């Protein structure tokens, strides 16, 4: 099962914070099963992690299509939005995050945040 | 009668361990050594005092269930007092009081284990006597344990060869008292529980000498070391021949014999260890 | 050689502490090769690490079938025997740990300890 | 794509000094690629590490053939030439590492330190 | 058992003797009076322990034999703690600490000299009571 391999040392180079490791290893697992949603969010970390917020966007987007419950991704999906700007798209991601999982507290002061540089 | 010797004796020991347990907290709530050096002396005084006067009263309770009683008492003040001790005395840089602190523990657990002896020597069921060599190995390893464990705690090698002696003691007095409790155990299920007994207490004692003895190149703790695990074995070996040969139903003589060569093993082979180093 | 592979990456990742990422790398390399002895040892070592004693059990003694003369191995299965109270059987297997190899004097204290619970 | 895999747990095992495994992954890795000539220059490597000289110049060699402007390559054909004494192939490897990077103060000196050992 | 006790009994006055030793160094070794008067009182309070501790155990040894070598174990605790005594003591411009050491060794004869005749009493026969009061004269002038 090399699509099971490749998860795994993407998930060990990521723990070990090998990120460039991380992400080869996660774009073979996912070129063999596209469904791995846990691979898709990891691989958007991996991005995130590294600054490249727009890669990490597109990733987060597809782990969540898969499994709209990922409270975090939802979180993180606003930090990226936040991180370049569009403060009206962090809004609606932190929200779905909270709702998800009220217990957010960064979630709820990144919000409010996001709301004050809105308009 | 009993119930007025045993209610003195749980009053005695009550108040003794309460003052154990301020003593030390007088003393390390403090930033002077000195008052931790006569919290560690009054301690030690204290329990032995309370034990000896527990004693002398247990002396007359003719009634095992009584008996039994003093008995815990004492092992109970003993242990509170190496506890109390072990912490009390601990850190000082490693530099301060760790010789007070092996003596005292040392001399507690003698007078604890002689006195449990001296009383248990006259129950006459083995249930009983049973009880009171659990009580005596327990004491012991808790010494063992403290000492071994303040030893490893220093920082430099000074004192380590009284924590070395401190333990080949202990452990060669509570052996015999084992056995000499031991021997009026009639029943081969009883001899065999004191047989195990000296067999772990032997081991354990032994094993604490290696590891100290083996934490740092020390040539001279190497030769007292080697010493004090032959002797110790070489006194758990006789004390469990001695009881082995009153056995006659031929299994647990076997079981006897296994033993004893694991004790054989055991210090030879920390032997070669330390004389390797 | 996915069989390689996947031994490797069970080895690197046991090493480092990452059992859980190990166990499954592990269980990948022996579908593949059921005869890697080694690998069979490893993958109990890490149920063990885990407390998974059950399972330590099992691959202990395939191990062992593989590799009779695997003197840890010994020690290891009669350890877990041991931690379930199977006292009968620690013993057992310290005394073969210690034929295989005398100077294992934790098997001689712990087959002493075994012998005192016995019974 | 196995290759990629064995690359990628051989570089993983590398960076964090696991050069046993490393080595095991970078031969997968060339077996099914030869003209990998990072993974040759670090199966070199991991060798030269472990104090295994003569693969290493092996290796060094096949890396550079693939990429003759590998500087570093030059500079370690030339290191492992000179601990084994063969000063005159360390001082010709010294010359080539700093003509492609004239920067290289250790390249210098071993360089002076070669013809003084030569004849 | 007689083997046992008289053992117990060896240990501990073998661990009693070597203790005094120390004592005695480590302060014989010493510029400080205070060093020195605790080893006087270390060493008296150490040796009225152990003679104690071994009449205690003495008490269970029927067999003259055993209890012979149990007064000889407390008779030369007892000497060996007033020898270490009178030499640690000594000097001292015979201004400081004289009154400890007369009242250190007055005090360990008399622990010694009781406890001795308390284990002697058991004797059955003349030679052994003989014997008892001999090591009683001996430290007796000894002190």
């Amino acid at each position: 099962e090399e699509a099971e391999l490749a998860y795994l040392l993407g998930e060990l180079a990521y723990k070990l914070g090998e990120y460039r490791i991380a992400i080869r290893a996660y774009r073979i697992a996912l070129k063999r099963d596209p469904n791995n949603a846990e691979a898709w969010y990891n691989l958007g970390n991996a991005y995130y992690k590294q600054g490249d917020y727009d890669e990490a966007i597109e990733y987060y987007q597809k782990a969540l299509e898969l499994d709209p419950n990922n409270a975090e991704a939802w979180y993180n999906l606003g930090n990226a939005y936040y991180k370049q700007g569009d403060y009206d798209e962090a809004i609606e991601y932190y929200e779905k995050a909270l709702e998800l999982d009220p217990e957010n507290l960064e979630a709820l002061q990144n919000l409010l945040n996001a709301m004050d540089k809105q308009g | 009668i009993e119930e007025v010797v045993a209610e003195m004796i749980d009053i005695l020991a009550e108040s003794s361990k309460k003052s154990i347990e301020e003593l030390a907290r007088a003393a390390d709530n403090k930033t002077t050594e000195k008052a931790v050096a006569e919290a560690i002396e009054e301690i030690a005084r204290l329990a032995t005092a309370a034990i000896q006067l527990i004693e002398a009263l247990a002396k007359n309770l003719a009634s095992e269930e009584f008996m039994a009683r003093a008995i815990s008492a004492i092992a109970e003040l003993a242990k509170k007092a190496i506890e109390a001790i072990y912490r009390l005395a601990d850190n000082h840089t490693t530099d301060t009081f760790m010789a007070r602190a092996i003596a005292a523990i040392a001399n507690l657990a003698v007078t604890a284990i002689l006195a449990i002896a001296a009383l248990a020597s006259n129950h006459t069921t083995e249930e009983f006597m049973a009880r009171a060599i659990s009580a005596i190995a327990e004491l012991a390893k808790k010494a063992i344990e403290a000492i071994y464990r303040l030893a490893d705690n220093h920082t430099t090698d000074k004192f380590m060869a009284a924590a070395i002696e401190a333990i080949a003691l202990l452990a060669t007095l509570a052996i015999l008292a084992i056995a000499l409790l031991a021997s009026n155990h009639t029943t081969e299920k009883f001899m065999a529980r004191a047989i195990m007994a000296i067999a772990i207490l032997a081991a354990k004692a032994i094993e604490a000498i290696y590891r100290l003895a083996d934490n740092h190149t020390s040539p001279t703790y190497i030769e007292k070391a080697i010493e004090a695990i032959e002797k110790i074995a070489r006194k758990a070996i006789k004390a469990i021949e001695m009881l082995a040969k009153n056995i006659t139903t031929e299994e647990y003589k076997e079981k006897a014999k296994k033993i004893i060569d694991i004790i054989r093993k055991l210090a030879k082979m920390a032997i070669k260890k330390l004389e390797d180093n």
